[PDB]
């Protein structure tokens, strides 16, 4: 079984029944820039 | 504005998939 | 002479056989790689 | 509170072993200290 | 009869620091914030919760930026309050009485 193999941890398997009708898909991510808070009012 | 919600606590944003038709 | 009523034992119960006194430099020098730690606490009488 | 954080006994005393480089000074505009250099 | 006790009286300076950060609000954002103060059957709930969600996210980023920077400040003053080992250790070692 692909899941019980140790290589399965590198993938996030998920079901998608309506994939054969997919033409096209996009996903987005909004990771932001982390900032430090230096003391001086600049 | 009132908050009306928990003060975040490690915001886990949602992954949205956009399919084109 | 093995005279005792209550003596100094370890946490398990085995009695110790004496004390060795040096300075902390040689303490760390023997402690780092030469001798091994048996325990951290010990049982001591109160009178 | 139980927090995952490594720690090492050195000699006769027990100390935290920190390399705080990933939580802070990642993706920011402040240089990490302790890299002062020499002449 | 030559033994007398002695007590030491050192005092510490309190010093003074602070922390500051910036946080911006758009005109549309604040204009919508004004209507949410009188939140009622009017002012639509989906856009209202979108506004409070985005602004609370940004407010928490700028809030824990202080929390992030505290470690930088304390580590910096720790570097400012340290002599080298290669300087102090022979001083601490090779000096019997002074």
């Amino acid at each position: 079984r692909f899941l019980e193999l140790g290589l399965s941890v590198a993938c996030i398997c998920t079901k998608f029944p309506e994939l054969a009708y997919v033409r096209d898909g996009v996903i987005q991510f909004e990771v932001q820039q982390p900032m430090i808070a230096r003391d001086g009012p600049h | 504005i009132p908050a009306g919600i928990i003060p975040t606590g490690n915001v886990l944003s949602t992954i949205e998939v956009c399919i084109f038709f | 002479v093995m005279v005792s009523r209550i003596t100094h034992t370890n946490t398990r119960g085995r009695q110790v056989d004496g004390v060795l006194v040096t300075t902390a430099t040689l303490k760390r020098q023997l402690l780092q790689g030469i001798l091994q730690i048996d325990d951290t606490a010990a049982d001591v009488p109160v009178t | 509170a139980r927090v995952p954080a490594d720690l090492v006994i050195v000699g006769d005393k027990l100390v935290f072993l920190e390399a705080l480089e990933r939580r802070v000074y990642q993706a920011t505009r402040v240089a990490y200290p302790l890299i002062g250099n020499i002449d | 009869p030559v033994d007398q006790p002695v007590h030491n009286y050192m005092v510490k300076r309190i010093h003074k620091r602070s922390l500051s950060a910036a946080f911006a609000i758009a005109s549309e954002a604040l204009s919508l914030l004004s209507n949410t103060y009188v939140a009622a059957t009017e002012i639509d709930s989906s856009l209202r919760i979108r506004a409070i969600q985005q602004m609370a996210r940004n407010l928490r980023t700028v809030s824990d930026s202080f929390e992030r920077g505290t470690a930088d400040q304390l580590l910096g003053v720790l570097l400012e309050k340290a002599p080298p080992l290669s300087l102090l250790s022979p001083i601490n070692k090779f000096q019997p009485e002074g």
